[PDB]
């Protein structure tokens, strides 16, 4: 599945500058979830793919940006 | 140049007369769609601009909720239910599903 | 929530400066800032942007190459490296905090002045 890279503790997303194809966020994204995920940038946050069906993405519960 | 378009964001009217009390309704339209990543701005004179909207409808911490947006894709409108008299001001629309992200000319709001 | 910028002025087509914006009132670590701009009695534009840790930077097009952006989180400071300066340039500079797509936080504006 895909989902957003989420900040566990502060429950933010995690703004990327190079929309599209980035490295920071395949850097970020297989660093949380495994180096089997991908992900690049979307709307200025890292999107994650590739992620196990269990993988906890955005949003976490009362944990506000 | 790098050669790429641009999202072109047009605003309207350019200039809007109402009185306090009165609804005000601004409108954004992008040339393709954005689907929801449309911010709204305020700007006073001299000041610099605030976050209205960080998304079509998602209101900034601390704006009241007499400001309402709403729209999707390539039309997208803001409402201002009961004009205040400090809600005169500029509004400023702002696109972030592309790159480089771009603005309206905005929406000068005037008293009547 | 407050951010503060300084170091604008008077320049010459080609010239260079440094902007420099500070924070306060937040975890500076956490939040991807950015530069932006306003030509007096025009509209607004994005001029760049740096995220966590330095990971990712861009610029707009009419600046690459000619400036350079950059953090310290030490310091709780962005900074804005101007060179080889043009009549473009000349504008009211923001500093701003990264909404994740807007910019939810503007500092006051320093003014750039580029003649001829």
């Amino acid at each position: 599945k895909e989902g957003y890279l989420v900040d566990k503790n502060t429950g933010c997303k995690y703004e990327c500058l190079k929309l599209g194809d980035n490295d920071y966020c395949l850097r970020e994204c297989k660093q949380q979830y495994g180096k089997g995920a991908g992900g690049y940038c979307y709307a200025f946050a890292c999107w994650c793919t590739h992620l196990y069906e269990q993988a906890i993405v955005w949003p976490l519960p009362n944990k506000r940006c | 140049g790098g050669g790429g378009s641009e999202i072109v964001l047009t605003q309207s009217p350019a200039t809007l007369s109402v009185s306090p009390g009165e609804r005000a309704t601004l409108s954004c339209r992008a040339s393709q769609s954005v689907r929801s990543y449309l911010a709204w701005y305020q700007q006073k004179p001299g000041q610099a601009p605030r976050l209205l909207f960080s998304d079509a409808s998602n209101r900034a911490t601390g704006i009241p909720a007499r400001f309402t947006g709403s729209g999707s894709g390539t039309d997208f409108t803001l409402t201002i239910s009961s004009l205040e008299p400090e809600d005169f001001a500029i509004y400023y629309c702002q696109q972030y599903r592309y790159s480089p992200r771009t603005f309206g000319q905005g929406t000068k709001v005037e008293i009547k | 929530v407050q951010l503060v910028e300084s170091g604008g002025g008077l320049v010459q087509p080609g010239g260079s400066l440094r902007l420099s914006c500070t924070g306060s009132g937040f975890t500076f670590d956490n939040y991807a800032m950015h530069w932006l701009r306003q030509v007096p009695g025009e509209g607004l534009e994005w001029v760049s942007g740096i995220s966590r840790s330095s990971g990712d930077i861009d610029y707009a097009d009419s600046v690459k190459g000619r400036f350079t952006i950059s953090r310290d989180d030490a310091k709780k400071t962005l900074s804005l490296q101007m060179n080889s300066l043009r009549a473009e340039d000349t504008a009211v500079y923001y500093c701003a905090r990264g909404g994740v797509g807007s910019f939810d936080t503007w500092g006051q504006g320093t003014m750039v002045t580029v003649s001829s």
